[PDB]
DNA sequence: GGGCGGCCGCCC
DNA sequence: GGGCGGCCGCCCT
């Protein structure tokens, strides 16, 4: 089982594996308190906790049935039932699902080319959990099981995740292989389709943003990153927009004079007082703007 | 500092 | 986005923890290893983690580490003043200072600091680069608690060792830290007074990460059995042969490197008692040593049963 | 001719 | 005559 | 360069 002081790998909300130390276990709620390298402590579900062996770690048991030899991975040396693994193992060099992801996943998108890129793509054709049996909230944003993506790990929809238009499941940025630019926080202006529904490589299409969308997305992204509310337009908001203009994928708005960019953006910030709060409300300069509610920009 | 684990 | 390609001039970290200029011939994406050809036209397999692209002429506009753009503000692209490579502040270990900001304008990266500080027999002890070395050594460019060691804790499958994160062999010029049980290259330490002997584990060492500052090292006391075994293994590695003549190879080595041996309590020993004590040790331990007499050779020839370092 | 790279 | 302690050197 | 091929030259008789 699991114990205190035990060093474990924990799958974080970004789909990546981080090495941590167990500080406390709770079998009542099936949760684990894990401390990481930066001395931070977070509650981790046991499904995301990962501890020359002889047992199958998946089914907690040995079997008799022929055809499914207990195969061990080359990297993690865990013993897998040939049919408790997804999709299914060759009997005897074999790399299990979790290690294929561990090697292939990366911030800003996983590997596109290489043996492991093609390996994960084969893995991404199937899900290691019951998708149909998932419990969603009204907005279809969260799980009760906290199971998302191809990996089956935790995640927050507003923190660098894409939603498949077909199955409505959320997928980590680090687990996708279709993106050309890094995701901003709260960016839902995409038309995405996963590998499972497609039976092949993912397909993604960037939606056309309006100026009010650009202002809201940038302000929300800055708010999450800098952990504050009010941002100066000339010193913070516009420079960020200019420095990362190419990564924003703004379509037709790309060919707009920087002089008019400032005008269009400043105009949207002052007009939409349902979304934005100027510096007037807190007795600062009017060029300061912050979100009314710390929420991602809504899609039409 | 946290580092994503690869083998 | 691609970081390593064929025909690329490149710096490669070797098992001594030193960097050698080379050229990639083949890129094995499956093994994450490249075939590097060095100045002596020697070709070896080097892990991707131990491979850095050579210094390009002029400025670099993309992070040499992640080779991608960041949308996270406050993560500037800083350039090393030596190799002119560009780093994201968060892509460096430890975190690189922004230009100006922390007061020295000119920032030098970890790779160049090690390149300047490291030296066979021990790194720089004094100077601005010794202190810069010390600063870098307080952080490891890898996850120590996640390495996959063997039973004896002699090698890990990631082949990550020392402060440098480079490859290495424990029995070849490496000290083991008493606290974290990690092995560290001789050329990367700054606490030694004498060059390490091959296989010499007769040390009590504690690295900078555990100490939170300068290293601490102590020379353990050797028995005469240890000295005979240590000299034999050192010669066996250095000369790459099994059997050694006592009077013309073994003994002339000890007396010519007596101070470098750091023998402590036995350092007083008169030259005559050296021979008698070494010879008796070599003869009295058939479990360690094998005489040439065993293979129809002269009795003054000695070698190790198994080419293994002295046990502690 | 093989030797450590030095700046 | 021939047993045997002893070790010089070729050879790939 | 170390594993054998080769065999001198004492001793006992
Ligand atoms: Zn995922
Ligand atoms: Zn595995
Ligand atoms: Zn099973
Ligand atoms: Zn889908
Ligand atoms: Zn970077
Ligand atoms: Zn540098
Ligand atoms: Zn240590
Ligand atoms: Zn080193």
């Amino acid at each position: 089982r699991l114990w205190e002081g035990q060093d474990v790998l924990a799958r974080w909300t970004d789909g990546l594996l981080y090495l941590g130390t167990i500080k406390k276990v709770d079998s009542a709620r099936e949760v684990c308190l894990v401390q990481f390298e930066d001395d931070s402590q977070f509650l981790v579900l046991w499904k995301d906790i990962s501890p020359e062996e002889l047992l199958c770690c998946v089914c907690r048991s040995e079997t008799v049935v022929p055809g499914n030899r207990l195969v061990s991975c080359e990297k993690c040396r865990h013993a897998y039932h040939q049919d408790c693994h997804v999709p299914r193992a060759p009997a005897p060099s074999w790399v299990c699902r979790q290690c294929v992801f561990a090697i292939a996943t990366k911030r800003g998108g996983a590997l596109k080319k290489g043996p492991y890129a093609r390996a994960m793509l084969g893995m991404k054709l199937s899900l290691p959990y019951g998708l149909k049996g998932l419990d969603w909230d009204a907005g279809h944003l969260s799980n009760r099981q906290q199971s998302y993506c191809y990996c089956g790990g935790p995640g927050e929809w507003n923190l660098k995740m894409l939603q498949c238009r077909s199955c409505l499941q959320w997928f980590h940025e680090a687990c996708t292989q279709c993106l050309s630019k890094p995701l901003l926080y709260g960016d839902r202006f995409y038309e995405f389709e996963c590998c499972v529904c497609r039976g092949g490589p993912e397909k993604v299409r960037r939606l056309q943003l309006r100026w009010v969308d650009v202002a809201h997305l940038v302000l929300y992204h800055l708010s999450v990153c800098c952990k504050k509310k009010y941002f100066d337009f000339d010193r913070e908001i516009l420079p960020f927009t200019s420095e990362n203009w190419d990564s924003l994928l703004l379509g037709e708005l790309s060919d707009t004079p920087k002089g008019e960019r400032s005008s269009q953006l400043l105009s949207a910030l002052n007009s939409h007082k349902d979304r934005f709060i100027s510096g007037r409300e807190i007795k600062k300069r009017k060029c300061l703007f912050g979100l009314h509610a710390r929420t991602p920009p809504p899609v039409e | 500092v946290k580092k994503p684990h690869r083998y």
